[PDB]
């Protein structure tokens, strides 16, 4: 096409959509994790994760306004990932690496999975 | 804004 | 923070919400313009919209699975408008620019109605 | 991925 492109569009709308999870405006789902909740937006879950994309996608799974994550899953890397969907800034240490790791296999985020097997590869 |  | 950061995130997240509304996977709006209807996600709408924003962080207006346009707002021009909010790109021509300045100015998307000012100052 |  003959299109013009607004460079920053893309990071301004996921802006916006942070700003709506931190005010808890149009939130339609929380996910427990352990004894941990985390409101979001069911569309940026499925934009970000194979396994949400998965859920949401099911004729019944996509009416729930609860979902219970397998309970192996760690909180503090669930919130670290969560995060990282909202804004693009992954919060990777050497404490929380492992537990955000296999938080991204099982969420299936490839990109996070990646960093995180060449961060622990150098070290 | 650019050409893409 | 000591974060690190995805690049093409935002950019992948807007593919991935133009691709569920393509599907109409989790659209939860209808936007009436003249004899038109465009199915959307309300999210999308206000991370683009100040017009949105300000319908749907209203506490009655927030539950409306349908919301009409001013008739004056040509179909078109909104098309041309959502595709944008989805995608970053704006399909702005000499046949279509009035109509996409006058609705942007409606819908409050202030870096559209700067570029169309622009390219208006040039002809 | 990059430092912001
Ligand atoms: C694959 N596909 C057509 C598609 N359409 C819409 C959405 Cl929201 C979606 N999201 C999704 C699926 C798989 C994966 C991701 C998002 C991230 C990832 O690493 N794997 N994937
Ligand atoms: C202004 N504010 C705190 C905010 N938070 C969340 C959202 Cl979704 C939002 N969206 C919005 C408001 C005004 C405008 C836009 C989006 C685009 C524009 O040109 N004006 N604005
Ligand atoms: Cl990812
Ligand atoms: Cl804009």
């Amino acid at each position: 096409d003959s299109c013009i492109q607004f460079t920053r569009h893309a990071s301004d709308v996921l802006l916006n959509l942070n700003r709506l999870r931190s005010r808890d405006i149009l939130t339609d789902v929380v996910i427990v994790v352990s004894r941990e909740q985390f409101r979001a937006h069911k569309t940026v879950l499925m934009a970000c994760s194979g396994l949400f994309y998965s859920i949401f996608t099911d004729q019944l799974k996509c009416n729930l306004s609860v979902i219970n994550l397998d309970p192996e899953i760690n909180p503090e890397g669930f919130c670290i990932l969560l995060d990282f969907m909202y804004t693009s800034r992954l919060n990777l240490r050497e404490g929380n690496i492992m537990a955000v790791m296999a938080t991204a296999m099982y969420l299936q985020m490839e990109h996070v999975v990646d960093t995180c097997r060449k961060f622990i590869k150098a070290s | 804004w650019v050409i893409p």
